[PDB]
């Protein structure tokens, strides 16, 4: 009934057959009870569903290393469209079906167990939208830049780890970290690949780090220009204010790079000028 | 002394115009012996000297008089032209140092084709593509965006290529440019001309393509 209602058997009147489906899925899912808890049939239903829908996905690795992906890309955009309309559908009902809304042990792990699946719903679409970005640009170009540990966590990297365990989290975090770097090396475009990141796989972007992927990008951009003379001191200068704002959360190993640049552009005054700024703000106190 | 720094080489230069005068010798161009002081100073006089250059560099009517020369339309003409090529040229010049840091910088790696210059112009000045765009994209941007920067920098070429790898999309805006592209004085047959301002008239006044209503 689930399926039917999220559009299943539709590739084949239909928004009563789906309405009807959803009002099966509402009456007929049971509830939650004392024996540790028994969960709804509801619940049951709606982890079937979505374990089916990922099963090709969860246990496989993400890369296959001239690096490239286990998965098809066509086949990770038809899962994340199925995740995505069951998440829609869930939407569309959180007032109507049982458990969504919050609410009395049983219904209370009821509430939980629906939530925990949930997030994982949007952790998988997250995690998808991810791999497909990072496979847009030149992912072995990418991996020749990088430290060995990096590249043995990629190599054995899963996507059930990506989804749910932290070392996907942290090392997605790298990884993003490290393709900007490289867009900026390219050149096409840098406001375009933040606004990229910044919202479909926010939570686990940073908007403090896309402000300093720009203050990176005049950095990088400035070197480029590094011949022309008056062209850098709006690069500079600008890449100084971006910079500033997030002084107060610039790692030291990006605080570095930076000073190292503005150093070979002679910006000497202006560098020493960050680090005191960076200093403040990570003990505004004292 | 009572003459600034700048003001001084000035008068040299002003010394040597004169004593090439003096011993009759050729008029040489005052306008370069003034831009010769200039560079010793901040761009923001050198490049008011390249346009006083270029918004001079007329052909004119030697031994005639001045106020003939200032209101013939022969000469009002070409005015508008060579200031037009200023603020192409210099508009070229801001989409360099965009994108490349420096002159300088821009220059050892080659300046790139006008084409691929606008191309990674368009990259940091809308890296997000905006709802309101038409006529589909070319290579990655926005086909009207490319005709106007390409316009604007001045090379006329370089945004008709640009048409013709979008042919199906424009629709008659290709019998219509190419004829631009041609016509000399960046004027288009009265015939030709009024069709595209009725098109556009009818139905275009307000469309949700900035860039397509400005080309």
């Amino acid at each position: 009934a689930l399926a039917v209602a999220c559009g299943q058997g539709s590739d084949l009147m239909d928004r009563n057959t789906e309405n009807l489906a959803r009002a099966a899925f509402i009456e007929y899912g049971g509830q939650p009870r004392l024996a540790s808890v028994r969960l709804s049939s509801r619940h049951d239903a709606l982890a079937l569903y979505l374990t089916r829908l990922v099963r090709t996905l969860w246990k496989a690795k993400v890369v296959q290393v001239d690096i490239s992906s286990t998965i098809p890309t066509s086949k990770l955009v038809t899962i994340q469209e199925n995740v995505e309309r069951l998440r829609n559908f869930l939407e569309a009902n959180k007032s109507t079906i049982q458990g969504l809304a919050p609410p009395d042990i049983a219904n209370q792990k009821e509430h939980q167990a629906l939530h925990a699946l949930q997030k994982l719903m949007e952790s998988i679409s997250e995690g998808i939208s991810f791999v497909l970005m990072l496979f847009d640009e030149r992912v072995s170009d990418i991996y020749a830049r990088l430290d060995a540990v990096s590249q043995q966590q990629l190599k054995d990297l899963t996507y059930e780890q990506l989804f749910s365990q932290t070392p996907g989290k942290e090392l997605a975090k790298v990884l993003v970290k490290a393709i900007v770097n490289r867009n900026i090396a390219s050149g096409a475009n840098v406001e375009t690949v933040a606004d990229a990141l910044r919202r479909r796989c926010g939570s686990f972007c940073s908007p403090d780090d896309v402000v300093t992927f720009k203050a990176q990008e005049q950095l990088q951009r400035a070197s480029e220009q590094a011949h022309n003379s008056p062209v850098l001191r709006a690069l500079l200068a600008e890449s100084l204010r971006l910079f500033e704002q997030v002084a107060g959360s610039l790692t030291p190993a990006n605080l570095t790079t930076a000073v190292e640049q503005y150093i070979s552009l002679k910006y000497y005054a202006g560098a020493i000028q960050l680090c005191l700024t960076v200093a403040q703000q990570k003990d505004r106190g004292n | 002394s009572s003459l600034d720094n700048i003001e001084m080489a000035y008068a040299r230069q002003i010394y040597i115009y004169n004593e090439k005068i003096v011993n009759g010798h050729l008029q040489p161009n005052l306008v370069d012996l003034c831009a010769s002081v200039a560079e010793l100073d901040d761009k923001s006089i050198s490049d008011m000297w390249t346009m006083v250059k270029q918004m001079t560099d007329v052909l004119l009517t030697p031994a005639t008089d001045a106020l003939k020369n200032r209101s013939s339309v022969e000469v009002r003409m070409e005015f508008v032209r060579q200031a037009l090529a200023y603020l192409e040229q210099s508009y070229k010049n801001y989409t360099l140092v965009t994108v490349f840091g420096n002159l300088h910088q821009a220059q050892l790696g080659g300046v790139p084709g006008t084409y691929q210059l606008v191309r990674s112009f368009l990259n940091i000045k809308l890296p997000a593509p905006l709802p309101g765009l038409q006529d589909g994209e070319v290579e990655g941007h926005p086909v009207w965006a490319l005709i106007y920067y390409c316009m604007r920098c001045g090379d006329l070429l370089a945004a008709s290529q640009v048409v013709n790898r979008a042919q199906h999309q424009l629709g008659e805006f290709k019998t219509w440019f190419q004829e631009y592209m041609n016509s000399k004085d960046r004027r288009l047959s009265p015939a030709t001309e009024n069709k595209l301002r009725l098109h556009y008239r009818r139905a275009l006044r307000n469309n949700t393509d900035p860039y397509k209503r400005a080309v």
